[PDB]
């Protein structure tokens, strides 16, 4: 029998709202260390990598290793019942294919419960490519959100680059072209080994950036001819990564 | 994989191992090689090399590959599915679809541009043809997204032309029926592996070979192909009527 | 000759805003006691009754028992233009088939007024017999609206259950199953129940979601029903009168 | 070598949003004295006038008279990407078909966009000035409310003036009604009278003109017998926005 208890119902809501539009069906791995999600998108262009480690959970129990999946749209539909400060309880059975959510108000007068249905899948997986990166930047979340939401009205691709002066996003389109530069300093910081050029599709960056309210900051780290990472660190419970394959 | 070489061999020039399902990549590569040669006889010889290789490795696989070749079982749905499966934006790629050629050249160029993730499993002709019969709105865009992502090098153009119902490869049903007639003539069915026959016309004169092929073609046209093909591989003017 | 005035002019905006979605024609009956309005739904599934006491109006005078009928959506649109703080005056003649509405701003710097087309309506009357109930519920209107919205995402009908400890809102559907339990709280955020037997009924959740459009009329809803009889939801508007929506139990 | 800088990007955004649908194409009259724009609407019913006095620009640099052409929809789409408190500057070279709009943060972030021009040979028609017989100046919020309210009853409004107050009146299929105003700090109407007038107007185009209310606390309505209405908006020291509309017969 699996159980998880959390006081921060806001973060569970924010995570599902960051995923509900990018992935329809997803496989969870549940272990003593925490819950894992490691899913592909339908077009097989972006890799979503998630980690919620148990030490930040207010209560946790995993007697049996479990590897359930569920459809994210119907879980997002059920989760809009919870109030912003509600206590969230997750529980499941190791034999049956069902997930029970019970929503507890901050004050104890009302309690809600919800049986979501479940199924088993063995979605294809690919391992984390651990590597060094020549390029890495730390910049605040809202600036990257502004940048993607702005460039998405001009062009179709973002041509990222980095220089001894700072970073530069650039995009071109039917109405015009533009670039945006940030100089090296809530601040921007860069560790830089050698300049590089890439190209990326804004559609997936718009999809990723819905995670904005999870963390005040983001890390873009990358290298030549390999996927770029977009990292959001959750407050003292885990992290969320996205990957996007470079165009050529 | 190429069939355009002079004196090409249906045995040693095949693109797949015996007992492996027929890949669509050799089919697409053939369709573009045919589009590059205006000669109807050189096209027919190319199709005869394909069909001869198909009957040499996968005798059951002839109904689908012929049905695809004859295209026997909207543009906005196609463009929507291409946009959904290739990234960018449906409105932005719709500008790219103007002034250029057909949607297939936008589709193949996009699948060329994104370096993509890992290579998916190659599409087999039986899988493709089975998927098309199920394809004839949300169900449609989902399955068509699965076709487009699987495209390995250049197949995307011929997939799009197949969905548009306007393949226009430069041949017709009677041309491929004759291509099958010389295919079955140069390599008869019911062989025991390894097939000791590879070119039954060897030692016939040019006029004798032309007359023999035309008489074999005359038996095919006079004889639904869905019962013609299994009878042709199992054995004809008495077996069908 | 008939005239009326109200200083709290927003409540008429509210009562018409709740009703525009439920019915389209109604009889405004008028008499020495005050305003009376009874009707049936566009699908004959719900009964509405509305009354306003003349002693709650700031100025009133009635000399004949008029009857008149008006297109309800038109009167919701005419009233939508008025400012939420303004003063309402309602005037009508006994002979002339026309309504007169005035919208007085609080500082009298802008005067708004409008007149609207009556039509002769043949809508029947079905005076509800009066009785006791097995249970009565008082609870916050904003919470009932929340739970009735929240169930609407699961499935098309609610079964509503009562027990000595509280009440159970229960729904099945395609996505799953759920129920919500409420119990007594030890003036506007305190629920209360009184009961003489536990009860268990079912209702069409769409009609409750239409009914809860009136949540800004009062802090407290009154939910009440008995064995096989219509569900009554009642709202006490500020000292003026009452609004009640009826729904016979689904079977 | 044109250079212009403005420290209040909210003005440039607001004025460009006030035109986003009413006008498709326009030409800018760049000259040593500032920026000006006259144009007519998509259905040829209503003229607009925009004036941008060179004194309203914190650094201005012009060399020769220049007309330029850009589509307001695309320029608006770019401007919807600027921060509502950024410094904005416009740059172009007198020979090239490209306009540079550079934005700067209040503190590190430089963002610039290049918009491709297009050539035009458009005609500009002004309008003669004359001493209007009845003028009203009243709060912009009350004007937007009244034009939204009466549009729910009918596409026709009639207006008349009286010695104490101007009256806005309408009638429709479902009923009729009117709003009285009276003479009465910014919240106060002012009316001046010369002779009584009574004219009718189209609600739709008044709604379309009313999209610029956040430019000015108050607005001026200029009207008279048998002549086009003028709706007047004055920006803080920068210049004015004006709209014109003739009555129905």
């Amino acid at each position: 029998m699996f159980e998880a208890r959390l006081v921060q119902g806001s973060i569970l809501k924010k995570v599902l709202e960051a995923l509900k539009d990018l992935i329809n069906e997803a496989c969870w791995d549940i272990s003593s260390s925490g819950v894992n999600l490691q899913s592909m998108d339908s077009s097989h262009v972006s890799l979503v990598q998630l980690t919620l480690r148990s030490e930040g959970f207010d209560t946790y129990r995993c007697d049996r290793n479990l590897a359930m999946g569920v459809n994210l749209t119907s879980m997002s539909k059920i989760l809009k019942c919870a109030g912003n400060e509600d206590i969230i309880t997750l529980r499941a059975e190791d034999n049956a294919d069902t997930l029970a959510l019970v929503f507890e108000a901050p004050n104890q007068e009302k309690v809600s419960d919800y049986e979501m249905k479940l199924m088993d899948l063995d979605v294809e997986q690919l391992g984390i490519p651990e590597q060094e990166y020549s390029c890495v930047v730390k910049m605040p979340s809202g600036e990257f959100a502004r940048i993607c939401r702005d460039l998405s009205h001009i062009g179709d691709a973002v041509v990222i680059s980095c220089a001894k002066d700072g970073v530069k996003f650039s995009a071109s389109g039917e109405l015009g072209n533009g670039n945006i530069k940030l100089s090296q300093t809530e601040a921007v910081t860069i560790e830089m080994n050698e300049p590089v050029q890439l190209t990326f599709a804004l559609r997936y960056l718009n999809f990723f950036t819905k995670a904005t309210p999870l963390s005040s900051t983001v890390t873009l780290s990358m290298s030549a001819d390999v996927p770029l990472v977009v990292e959001y660190k959750i407050a003292d419970m885990g992290h969320l990564k996205y990957y996007l394959a470079p165009k050529i | 994989y190429n069939p355009a070489k002079n004196n090409y061999h249906p045995v040693e020039d095949a693109c797949w191992k015996p007992g492996q399902k027929v890949p669509y990549l050799a089919v697409a590569r053939t369709f573009e090689k045919i589009e590059e040669v205006s000669a109807r006889l050189r096209m027919v010889e190319t199709l005869s090399n394909l069909l001869r290789s198909v009957v040499a490795l996968s005798p059951p696989d002839l109904l689908p590959v012929l049905y695809l070749s004859l295209n026997h079982l909207g543009d906005g749905v196609l463009l929507k599915a291409v946009a959904q499966a290739t990234g960018r934006q449906l409105e932005s790629v719709r500008a790219e679809a103007a002034e250029k050629g057909d949607v297939g050249l936008v589709a193949e160029n996009s699948r060329s541009t994104q370096r993509l993730m890992l290579p998916p499993p190659p599409l087999t002709a039986s899988g493709v043809f089975s998927k098309f019969r199920d394809i004839a709105t949300a169900k449609k865009i989902d399955i068509i997204k699965g076709l487009f992502v699987a495209c390995r090098h250049s197949e995307a153009r011929f997939i799009a032309r197949s969905l548009s119902g306007r393949l226009r490869l430069g041949l017709a049903e009677q041309s491929v029926l004759a291509a099958l007639s010389q295919a079955v003539s140069l390599t008869p069915p019911g062989q025991e592996f390894p097939p000791a026959m590879v070119d039954a016309g060897k030692g016939k004169t040019a006029e004798a070979r032309k007359t023999w092929l035309e008489e074999q073609g005359m038996i095919l046209k006079q004889t639904d192909l869905d019962r013609i093909i299994p009878v042709l591989l199992e054995h004809l003017p008495e077996h069908c009527k």
